[PDB]
Order: C-alpha cells, then sequence, then structure tokens
C-alpha cells in the first residue's frame, strides 16, 4: 500500500464514478470529494482531492472502491520538499494513475485470486 | 405483564439510573459550567432543544420521537459560526469550538433532560416542541373498500337497461 | 371558460437565462436539465472537466467519444467493465431494443455503447 | 402482451404519430353508441375493450395512437387509462399487422398434439417466423396460450381484416396436419373460404385423434347421447 | 348407499344437445324441456330455492368446489339503495377445460334460465356475462339465445309473468386468463386492467360499482333450473358424500379418442379414459402421468392415478385437486419436464404482475425450468426450486401464485429421479469438454 | 358511544384502537414499526408490494396488514420463523430484478429499499439469470 492513484478505463474513461464510498469509509478524513453530472450525463467527480499529508495509507480506500478506482500504487519514493506539493488534486492522482497503470494492473492480476 | 423491549442490556440502563441516593443529585444554575474548565464565553451563546423531524427520503421512523422511551432523541445545537474556504484547496474553514460536540454526542431521552443539562452548564436554550404525526386516515379511502365503493360516482343508474 | 394560459409571453430575464445547463446528445435527451454545483462560479468556469483538468490536455470526454458503438446480438446486453468480471465495474443489464447505430444505449458505468439489430429493425 | 409489440410506449412513425388522422364511420359510430347503452351512464367507462375492439377491426386490424386518442374523447376519459388498457390485453395490436392474422396455441396440451410441427409448416411454407409478416402483407402469424379447444388440439384461429367490422370473422380451424394447415392457406390465398373448426369431425364428439402430430387415425367406440333426446319433465313443486 | 359410480344413464345427462346435433334454436330448446315451467318456479320464493339448492349440495364448478348454495345466501336479504348484480364467468381460459365453450356455443338457452333463475333467487335487478373475447361465434349464439328470449317474454319487466324484473348485457374480454378471477373480473368490467381486488372486501359486501355481485361458472348457473326440475334429491343420487351430481370432463393428451363428455361424479380415472375415450394411446401400461383438473392443479403418476377416483375429496387427499375436471394424458415417449417448463412459460406470459413475488418469480421459476430441461442445473438446486416455490405459495395478491407453484411441486415430488437422471446425464455431454 | 375504541392483541398486548383501523395502524400503535414499501399515509391502500405480510390466529395465510382491517379480538404476531422466512422471501423477490445501482443510485444512504434489506433480508443471493431491462423516460 503506497501512494494513493485514480485509475481508468482501457478506452480512457476515469473508473471513478463518485459514488464516494472512498471519502466515507476514510477514517482519516482526507478525502474531499465534489462532483456532478458531466455534459454528456456521466456522473463523474469535479473535485478529486487526498492529502497525502494527511493520508494513513491504510488502503481502507481501496478495499471499499467496487470499480478499482483508487489505488495505492508500488511508488513509495514520492517525498518533495514543501509539504504543499502533497496536496494532491484530480490532476496530479491521474497522472500517477497513467504512469503506473501497467504495474498495478499486472498486482491486480495477481490479487484478484484473493481480494 | 409488562414487555417493553425486554429482551436487551437496556434493562440494565433503565436501572442504575434510579439508584437511590444516586438519583436525588442536584445542581444550581451555572454551576456545572464552572467546573467544566472551559473559556467562559462558551455560555454566552444560544443553544436549540429539539428532536430532528423524520425525513422526507424515507417510511423510517427508528430515528424519531415514536419511539422515545426506547432511544434518546433530544439534540442540542449551537448557532452556526463564520466558515470560509482555503485559498489553497478550497476545503471549509472555520474557528468554531461548537461547532459538531452536539450533533455528534448531545442526546437526551426527554426535553427535561437536556433542560436540565442546560441549566447546570449555564447553557440559554430554547424549547420546540416538534409536530405531533397523524394517524387517522381521510374519509375518502379509509378502508381498502373505499377505493371501490359508490361513492366514485354515485349509485348506479338502471337507465341504460333494455326496456328502460 | 377556462382559457390557456400563455406561456410564451412570460419575461425571462437575459442573464439567467443564458447560463442554463444543457447538455450533449449522450445518454440524455438533447440540451435538457444539466447538474451543476457552486464550485467553479467564483472562477467563472461554466465547464465541467475545466473545473478540475487544465491546459489542452485530451480529456476523458474527447477519449470515450472516440470509441464506435459495439454490435451485440440479443436484446439485453451485460456489461462488466473488462473481460475479466472482477477487475470491472458491477454486471449491468442494458436494453438494446429500439437501438441503432444512430441512437445505442451507453454504458452507465464504462461510458461504452451498444446496439442490436435484433427488434424488427 | 404478444407478439410484433416489443414497445409498451409510443414509438414514431410516418405511419403512426401524433399527426395520425382517424375518424369513425357512421355504422361504426351507432355500433358504437349501441354498445355504449349495455352500461349506466354514470358508469360509462366500463365499455371501453369492446369500443378498442371495433375500432381495431375499423382501422383494419391494429390499434393507432389516433384512434386511442378518439376513443378515449369519445368515453370521456383520460388516454393513460386508454394506453393501460391496449398494453394490458393480447388481441389488442398497437403496430401494423397483415390482412389475415395467425394465431397458434403454444400451451401443452396443444403442444403435445404436435403443435411445433404446425409451426415449422407453417415457417416453411410462408416463409416467416413468429412475430413477422409476409411481403405482400397477407398473413401475420402469432403465437397464442390456450384457446380452449384442446380436445381438438392442435388448434389454430385465423382473424380476417379484408371486410371490416361487418365483415370481420374470427374462425377456429381445429385437428390439423401440416397438410390441413396448409391446404387452408392456400384455400384463403386463392380466395375461397376454408372449413371452420376440425378437419376430420363435426365437434368435440368421440373420433379418432392425430397421431404423432401427422396423421388422423380413426377409432371406433363407445359414444353417448345417441338416442332420441329427452322430452320437457318437471317434478311436483308443491308438497 | 351406492359404493360403485359411473355409467351415467343418458337419460339422466343434463345436456342432452352438448355436440350440437340437435336444432340450436329457441324451439328446439323449449321442445327438449328447457324453459319449462319456469313461471311458477319463480312464484316459489327466493328461500325456496335457496333451500333447493342447499340441499343439492352442489359445489362451485369454477374450480373451487364451494358449496353454492351458502355461496348464493351471502348475499344481503334487504335493501340498501344500491342495486344487486348477478355475473357469469365465462371465460375458460383454463388449460385443458373446453367445456363453458360447448355449453356457451350448443346449449345457450339452459344457460340462460339459469341466470334467470340465479337472479331470482338471489334478487340480481340485472344480469351480465363475462364471455371469453375469442369465443365470438360463442357468443353470437348467446346473444341471439338473449334475444330468442326477450323476444317471448322471457327476460325484461314482468319475467315470464311473474311480476319480477330481470336484465342480461353480455360483455367479453380480450385475452387475459387472469380476468378469470372473481375480482379481476369485476375489475375488467368496470373498465380498467383486470388487476384483483383483495378479500376481505367481499363481491357481495361490495362487488360492482360498490354494489353487491355474486360471480358464478356457466356450468354451475346451466346445471341449476335441471336440478331445481328434476329434484335436489336426483342430484344427490350420484357421488359420494358431500360430492354429489354430475360433471363435464375434458379429456385431452395422449388419448385414443379425446372428448369432452358427461358423467357421473367419483368414477376412477382409469374407467373414465379407458371407457368413453378408449383408452391410452399405446395402452394403459404406456402412461406415464396424468393431470386430472387443468393445469394449475398437481399431477399425478400411474401409481397414483390407477385406483384414484375423480372426486373433490379423492384427489386432494392425493396432493392435487379436481381443477376444472380437465384430463391432460402424457405417454413414456414425452418429457415431462418439456412440459412442466411450458406450463410455467405459460403462466409467467399470463402473469398480471400487480403483486412483487408472482410478478418477479414466474421469470425465475421459467428459467430454473428451462436450465432443468438442458440438465444444467444442480442437485441442491432442486431444493432451492422448492424452496422458492414455498415463498411465492400463499403470500401472494392472488391465488395464480399458488397456480404457477403447484405443478413444479407435485413434478419434482413425484419426479425427482427424472431431474436428476437429467442433470447427471448433461454430464456426459457437457463435462467432456471441460476436461 | 358504542365503543368507537376496539381492542385486539398483537405479541399478547392489548392495544386500544379507532374502529376502521388497520393492522399496519394497530402495530404503529402497538410500538413496531412493520415493514413496507408501497403503504402511505397520504394515499389510498395499495397492498401490492406484500412485505406487510403478519400473521393471525386461526388465520393459515399471511395477511396483509397495509390492508387486513382489525377484528375485535383478533390476535397478531410479528415475529414467529413463518413471519421472517416471508420477509426475506419477498425482499429476494424484490432484489432479483434490480439492477446494481447502488454506486451510481443517488439514493443510497437514504434508500428504505436497502435498509428494509440490511434489516429484513438475507446476505446472500442464488440469483444468476439475465435481469429485466427498462429504459428511461421523460418527464
Ligand atoms: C387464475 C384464476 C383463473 C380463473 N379462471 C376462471 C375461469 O376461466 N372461469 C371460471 O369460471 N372461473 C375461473 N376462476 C375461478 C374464479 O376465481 C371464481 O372462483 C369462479 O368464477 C367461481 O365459480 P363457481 O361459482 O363455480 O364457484 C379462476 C380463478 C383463478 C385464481
Ligand atoms: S474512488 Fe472509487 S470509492 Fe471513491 S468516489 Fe470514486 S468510485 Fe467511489
Ligand atoms: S489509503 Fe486509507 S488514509 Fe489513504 S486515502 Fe485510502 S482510506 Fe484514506
Ligand atoms: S399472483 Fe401474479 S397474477 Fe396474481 S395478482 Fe399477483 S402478480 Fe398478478
Ligand atoms: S391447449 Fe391449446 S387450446 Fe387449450
Ligand atoms: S403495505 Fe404494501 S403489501 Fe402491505
Amino acid at each position: 500500500r503506497g501512494e494513493h492513484a485514480l485509475r481508468r478505463y482501457p478506452t480512457g474513461e476515469e473508473r471513478c464514478i463518485a459514488c464516494k464510498l472512498c471519502e466515507a469509509i476514510c477514517p482519516a478524513q482526507a478525502i474531499t470529494i465534489e462532483a456532478e453530472e458531466r455534459e454528456d450525463g456521466s456522473r463523474r467527480t469535479t473535485r478529486y482531492d487526498i492529502d497525502m499529508t494527511k493520508c494513513i495509507y491504510c488502503g481502507f480506500c481501496q478495499e471499499a472502491c467496487p470499480v478499482d478506482a483508487i489505488v495505492e500504487g508500488p511508488n513509495f519514493e514520492f517525498s518533495t520538499e514543501t509539504r504543499e506539493e502533497l496536496l494532491y488534486d484530480k490532476q496530479k492522482l491521474l497522472e500517477n494513475g497513467d504512469k503506473w497503470e501497467t504495474e498495478i494492473a499486472t498486482n491486480l492480476r495477481t490479487e484478484s485470486l484473493y481480494r | 405483564e409488562f414487555a417493553t423491549a425486554s429482551a436487551d442490556y437496556s434493562i440494565a440502563m433503565k436501572k442504575a439510573a434510579e439508584i437511590t441516593g444516586a438519583a436525588e443529585s442536584a445542581m444550581g444554575p451555572k454551576e456545572g459550567g464552572f467546573t467544566a474548565g472551559v473559556p467562559l464565553d462558551t455560555f454566552t451563546r444560544k443553544a436549540r432543544i429539539y428532536a430532528p423531524a423524520r425525513t422526507a427520503s424515507q417510511s423510517g421512523l427508528a430515528r424519531t420521537v415514536d419511539f422515545a422511551t426506547t432511544t434518546p432523541a433530544w439534540k442540542i445545537e449551537f448557532e452556526p459560526t463564520a466558515k470560509w474556504q482555503n485559498p489553497l484547496m478550497g476545503w471549509t474553514s472555520s474557528a468554531d469550538p461548537l461547532e459538531n460536540v452536539g450533533r455528534s454526542a448531545l442526546v437526551f431521552y426527554t426535553k427535561e433532560e437536556a433542560m436540565r443539562f442546560c441549566e447546570k452548564l449555564g447553557w440559554e436554550y430554547e424549547v420546540t416542541e416538534p409536530n405531533k404525526r397523524r394517524t387517522q386516515r381521510t374519509k375518502r379511502y379509509m378502508q381498502y373498500g373505499d377505493n371501490f365503493g359508490t361513492k366514485r360516482a354515485g349509485v348506479p343508474d338502471l337507465s341504460t337497461l333494455p326496456s328502460n | 371558460v377556462v382559457p390557456t394560459f400563455d406561456w410564451k409571453k412570460v419575461p425571462v430575464p437575459s442573464t439567467t437565462a443564458k447560463d442554463i445547463p444543457v447538455t450533449v446528445k449522450g445518454a440524455t435527451p438533447a440540451g435538457d436539465l444539466r447538474a451543476t454545483s457552486g464550485l467553479g462560479l467564483g472562477d467563472g468556469i461554466k465547464n465541467h472537466t475545466d473545473k478540475w483538468l487544465d491546459g489542452d490536455k485530451k480529456s476523458p470526454m474527447e477519449y470515450i467519444n472516440e470509441v464506435a458503438p459495439i454490435k451485440v446480438k440479443g436484446l439485453v446486453v451485460a456489461s462488466y467493465g473488462s473481460d475479466d468480471p472482477a477487475l470491472g465495474c458491477p454486471v449491468e443489464y442494458i436494453n438494446l431494443k429500439g437501438t441503432s447505430l444512430e441512437n445505442p444505449a451507453v454504458c452507465k458505468y464504462t461510458g461504452n455503447r451498444y446496439y442490436s439489430d435484433d427488434w424488427k429493425g | 402482451t404478444n407478439s410484433t409489440d416489443i414497445f409498451n410506449i409510443h414509438k414514431d412513425t410516418p405511419e403512426n404519430n401524433a399527426a395520425t388522422s382517424f375518424e369513425f364511420s357512421e355504422a361504426t359510430l351507432k355500433v358504437v353508441n349501441d354498445i355504449i347503452a349495455r352500461y349506466p351512464p354514470n358508469y360509462k367507462q366500463s365499455a371501453i375493450i369492446p369500443v378498442l375492439d371495433v375500432t381495431q377491426q375499423e382501422n383494419g386490424g391494429w390499434l393507432s395512437l389516433a384512434a386511442m386518442n378518439r376513443v378515449a374523447k369519445l368515453l370521456d376519459m383520460a388516454p393513460i387509462r386508454v394506453y393501460e388498457v391496449a398494453t394490458f390485453y393480447t388481441m389488442f395490436n398497437r403496430t401494423k399487422i397483415g390482412k389475415y392474422h395467425v394465431q397458434i396455441c403454444g400451451t401443452t396440451p396443444c403442444r403435445l398434439q404436435g403443435s411445433q410441427k404446425i409451426e415449422e409448416a407453417i415457417t416453411k411454407h410462408l416463409g416467416i417466423g413468429i412475430g413477422q409478416t409476409t411481403q405482400d402483407g397477407l398473413f401475420t402469424l402469432g403465437e397464442m396460450e390456450c384457446m380452449g379447444a384442446c380436445v381438438n388440439a392442435p388448434m389454430v384461429a385465423i382473424a380476417d381484416y379484408t371486410k371490416g367490422v361487418s365483415g370481420f370473422e374470427y374462425i377456429y380451424y381445429e385437428d390439423l396436419t401440416p397438410k390441413d394447415i396448409v391446404n387452408i392457406l392456400d384455400t384463403i390465398k386463392k380466395g375461397g373460404k376454408p372449413k371452420p373448426g376440425s378437419q376430420y369431425r363435426l365437434k368435440a364428439e368421440p373420433a379418432g385423434a392425430v397421431h404423432g402430430g401427422e396423421k388422423w387415425v380413426p377409432k371406433d367406440g363407445e359414444t353417448t347421447l345417441t338416442g332420441a333426446p329427452r322430452a320437457p319433465y318437471c317434478r311436483d313443486l308443491n308438497a | 348407499a351406492k359404493t360403485s359410480f359411473g355409467g351415467l344413464k343418458d337419460e339422466d345427462r343434463i345436456f342432452q344437445n352438448i355436440y350440437g346435433r340437435h336444432d340450436l334454436s329457441i324451439k328446439g330448446a323449449m321442445s327438449r324441456g328447457d324453459w319449462y315451467m319456469t313461471k311458477e318456479i319463480i312464484g316459489k320464493g327466493r328461500d325456496w330455492i335457496i333451500d333447493q339448492m342447499k340441499k343439492s349440495g352442489l359445489r362451485g364448478r369454477g374450480g373451487a368446489g364451494f358449496p353454492s348454495g351458502l355461496k348464493w345466501s351471502f348475499m344481503p336479504k334487504a335493501s340498501d339503495g344500491r342495486p344487486s348484480y348477478l355475473v357469469v364467468n365465462g371465460d375458460e381460459s383454463e388449460p385443458g377445460t373446453c367445456k363453458d365453450r360447448e355449453i356457451m356455443r350448443h346449449e345457450p338457452h339452459k344457460l340462460v334460465e339459469g341466470c334467470l333463475m340465479a337472479g331470482v333467487a338471489m334478487g340480481a335487478r340485472a344480469g351480465y356475462i363475462y364471455i371469453r373475447g375469442e369465443f365470438v361465434q360463442e357468443r353470437r349464439a348467446v346473444e341471439r339465445a338473449i334475444s330468442e328470449a326477450y323476444a317471448k317474454g322471457f327476460l325484461g319487466k314482468n319475467a315470464c309473468g311473474s311480476g319480477v324484473d330481470f336484465d342480461l348485457m353480455v360483455h367479453y374480454g380480450a385475452g387475459a386468463y387472469i380476468c378469470g378471477e372473481e375480482t379481476a373480473l369485476i375489475e375488467s368490467l368496470e373498465g380498467k386492467q383486470g388487476k384483483p381486488r383483495l378479500k376481505p372486501p367481499f363481491p357481495a359486501g361490495v362487488g360492482l360499482y360498490g354494489c353487491p355481485t355474486t360471480v358464478t361458472n356457466v356450468e354451475t348457473v346451466a346445471v341449476s333450473p335441471t336440478i331445481l326440475r328434476r329434484g335436489p334429491e336426483w342430484f344427490s343420487s350420484f357421488g359420494r358424500k358431500n360430492n354429489a351430481g354430475t360433471k363435464l370432463f375434458c379429456i385431452s393428451g395422449h388419448v385414443n379418442r379425446p372428448v369432452t363428455v358427461e358423467e357421473e361424479m367419483s368414477i376412477p380415472l382409469k374407467e373414465l379414459i379407458e371407457r368413453h375415450a378408449g383408452g391410452v394411446r399405446g395402452g394403459w401400461d404406456n402412461l406415464l402421468a396424468i393431470i386430472p383438473g387443468g393445469s394449475s392443479v398437481p399431477l399425478l403418476p400411474k401409481k397414483i392415478c390407477d385406483g384414484v377416483l375423480m372426486d373433490f375429496d379423492a384427489l386432494k387427499e392425493a396432493q392435487s385437486g379436481l381443477g376444472t375436471a380437465a384430463v391432460i394424458v402424457m405417454d413414456k415417449s414425452t418429457d415431462v419436464i418439456d412440459a412442466i417448463a411450458r406450463l410455467s412459460y405459460f403462466y409467467k406470459h399470463e402473469s398480471c404482475g400487480q403483486c412483487t413475488p408472482c410478478r418477479e418469480g414466474t421469470g425465475w421459476l421459467y428459467d430454473i425450468m428451462t436450465r432443468m430441461k438442458k440438465g444444467d442445473a444442480r442437485l441442491e438446486e432442486i431444493d432451492m426450486l422448492w424452496e422458492i416455490t414455498k415463498q411465492i405459495e400463499g403470500h401472494t395478491i392472488c391465488a395464480l401464485g399458488d397456480a404457477a407453484a403447484w405443478p413444479v411441486q407435485g413434478l419434482i415430488r413425484h419426479f425427482r429421479g427424472e431431474m436428476e437422471e437429467r442433470i447427471k446425464s448433461a454430464g456426459g455431454k457437457k463435462k467432456l469438454a471441460a476436461t | 358511544p358504542p365503543s368507537d375504541h376496539l381492542e385486539v392483541f398483537v405479541n399478547e398486548q392489548p392495544v386500544k384502537i379507532p374502529k376502521g383501523s388497520s393492522v399496519l395502524q394497530a402495530c404503529d400503535a402497538a410500538g413496531i414499526d412493520i415493514p413496507r414499501f408501497c403503504y402511505h399515509q397520504r394515499l389510498s391502500i395499495a397492498g401490492n408490494c406484500r412485505m406487510c405480510l403478519v400473521e393471525v390466529e386461526k388465520v393459515p395465510k399471511p395477511v396483509a396488514s397495509c390492508a387486513m382491517p382489525a377484528g375485535p379480538g383478533m390476535k397478531i404476531k410479528t415475529e414467529t420463523p413463518m413471519v421472517k422466512k416471508a420477509r426475506e422471501g419477498v425482499m429476494e423477490f424484490l432484489l432479483i430484478n434490480h439492477p446494481l445501482d447502488c454506486p451510481i443510485c443517488d439514493q443510497g444512504g437514504e434508500c428504505d429499499l436497502q435498509d428494509q434489506a440490511m434489516i429484513f433480508g438475507s446476505d446472500r443471493s442464488r440469483f444468476v439469470e439475465a435481469k429485466r431491462a427498462v429504459e428511461d423516460k421523460n418527464l
């Protein structure tokens, strides 16, 4: 359980559907979510922020999400010189997911037999 | 025969609340608030004593005044205080000490419990009697047979019969 | 008696009239009411994606718009979001009758479109 | 629900739309008004089913949205109830069908008699399956439940819409083999009238049967009510 | 006290023209005993006719077997401001049953006279007949008979010169077996979808338009003047205790001579089928199973069938029912599972969907049966199916849930070996690719 | 008055109720909140949800408390094995065709169906077939 990240579908669409299960389950209160219906009628987030300086990396968010959207990536070397850099927004989380998707998918191909 | 939710630990909480000597304790106005040790300005604000009404979204009635003796259902709240947003993230910023302590913890079986709690603490309080639900139905559709009685269009007139 | 009410004579403020949230075809009638939140008003943002996405990067909306609808036999389709069901979304059953290539049924979970030429057409 | 009607909601079409035009004929209006007299005026909504049926023959075998609107305006009731009733009953067809409507029972007593054989013969000859219509708009095939002719199973009922309300015919054809139904269809096609009821006996009286759904095997056995009919009689009501 | 039943004499059969061999006009019916002494029977009195029907012990032929004498007395004997209605159930959408069709097509005068007698004996101001929509020629014959009776003064003001006033009207359905229920038929009559009401209230207390109304079967109504004319004592001469009288029987399936015949009650199935029907196609030994009461009652295997009689209180103790006394016969070359699955599909298409359990479980039962037919099911899933049948039974608004649940129940109870054999046998054609 | 308030027994509790009241209303006066889906206070009695089934003495079938009138001397039972069995079966029949839309459904968290399934339902499902797909409507 490492850096939280946002996953997409292979066509390119975000997995997160703003069911807010992750925010509800998070005992750290480190997740702030705002969402509305997209212009196409899709139910998508408008604000997706997780405070890494506040996130406890418990992975309960990864347990609660039923669409495998939020995942703690295998990245653990992400220390920053300033505290502000750790205030993760939707855009940086999506960047991290696009970066680390292949490794996370490979791990899920193993973890699926247990999860 | 006595049966009022008689299969739970609540009976053990019914008693030990009526213990002699322990049931005769009393304190004066603002006296308990002195023992609190909190800043004195806490008592300057106003508080609302009430029971929240049933939500329109659901037919549930457990968290309502109906099961009053079953669960503490009287809440004490404070006037909301100035709130704004974080310039860097946009999260809601506030400085209220009494922001959530009531809506999360303060629960009371009867209104008089909260009245005593406020009096011994010195919190100035407002009482708002919740509206009573009505169980008596309307004259129309009073019983299931009223959906199909003669009140819909009156007695059938036997004028279209053959030979009239 | 009981004359009809003229709805067209009602005056409508120009400023409020021009900021009604409308929608593309997508999953709903074109131009229907779109739900919006107060976020983005202070920054004067009237786009859903613009609230969180910055720059001219390809939006997820453009990505999904590049996938052609899928033709499947039958009347009800099952969507999982992946080849293996446990790796995607909960299974969804989507109606395929009255659907065409022009007017298919879009996935509420994944946004994928489907249609069938089995409803006598 | 029935065949050829996969939608319980309106669908737009140049043939069937909000602009559709329909009006009753004077004979149809008179017949409907006579039917209206069967119920009290304060319960004028009770005659909706026969009126819908009569409109169905009048239009030519199916009911359009405009027809439903006109019926509702005739009976002084909301169109929603009319739509509910139209979608509730099997005989009411909401889509354009052929001149002749062929309905086949699929119930198990009919199935055991070789119903699938008759269906297969109809499919092979007419060239269409259930829910389909011939390119010439002549025959419309549909599947039905038990039609109350199980002793003469298998059986088929064919509805005629070529002669309107006054010339409407609902004829039962029973005790059928593939040859029987094919010849019935051919006789209808050439313009003749196929004989009604069973093809090998008059009514439900004891006779042979269809063995395996392909051949009629006559059999002789005890038959009742073969004597002279009983004379009128009544007992002494007094005591 | 006779113990052997059957062999009903032609001179004792109620319907002399059940096959239409004779003339169908009013002159033939009147010459055949119908519309005879009608006025004087009416003048006897309401309670007199009630007592005569009660002595007969005649049961409701709709499918319940309720005593009609107590049934017809449930109407009030006073007046309160509402008119009294009589409605006759003439749908006959029960699979395997085609007797009321024959009654309405060939003997409409008897039915009309029974309607008049029932209206007199219960005080119904007017009468209504709810015939099945597909029965068009039967409806035309009924209308002709009604008009002919009106032409001779039998109906209307001063009925048959008795002082009472009676009216009869004709309605036809539009293809809904759900309309066969009492409240559902009343609902379709009112001009709504045939969605049944709940009891309480009762149609006699509150029926059509909120007025007292009794719904009756065609056969029960038709036999009444003959029972009144020939005597409740003569009617009770047949059958066992509480099961007196004759009955029309529809025999179908793999029968050498399928027929709709009238016969004395309590007759054995073997006698009723070997005689008057030519026996089983391929012989009695080729018999596999028989449903004796239409499609809603449990079926019986060859062991139960050989020895049991056609009676309400004999088939019930056999965990079955007389139903409509409609006979469906299946041989050894038949797929019983396919038959029950097709029955379930029919019920699924016929469910009105007003209440949750039936509406949502008809498709579930159909899919379970369909998977069973291909063998794509498991042993414990049979007990699962039985549990689901218990779930639906007695938990819905009307009895259609019971009508759908019962056939599969008896199917399992009497042929669980066949189902398990099929389930295992699919492994010889499905597991060979799994390895 | 001719006893406008009649008496019944619900789980051996005498409760005084007005005439014309239902068993649902009696149990409400008894302090029991029977699960229900179609009945409403301000609407006519529908009685199609089958979720108000209860047990009465001398009655072989569960009765529709949302619609069943209360008779004097009636006995009502609400915790018998058949009551829970019927409730669980009804919930199962509710959920077999219902689409798995809770993550995208807006009523999640205030869904009467969800809470009633949690309380009066089971935890597992034996339905593995294709559901019924329904097109949406514009109002
Ligand atoms: C699903 C269902 C279908 C029925 N269909 C018919 C029917 O087609 N004809 C009929 O006479 N009774 C039918 N009944 C029985 C009626 O509900 C009712 O009992 C009958 O009209 C009374 O007839 P009786 O006077 O002989 O007792 C049906 C009942 C049910 C539950
Ligand atoms: S990340 Fe997953 S759990 Fe969190 S809101 Fe998005 S879809 Fe729901
Ligand atoms: S890993 Fe734990 S602390 Fe971090 S976002 Fe998920 S639930 Fe919150
Ligand atoms: S059991 Fe079926 S047919 Fe009968 S009322 Fe309920 S849903 Fe309708
Ligand atoms: S089984 Fe086909 S008409 Fe009855
Ligand atoms: S409240 Fe709907 S069935 Fe009782």
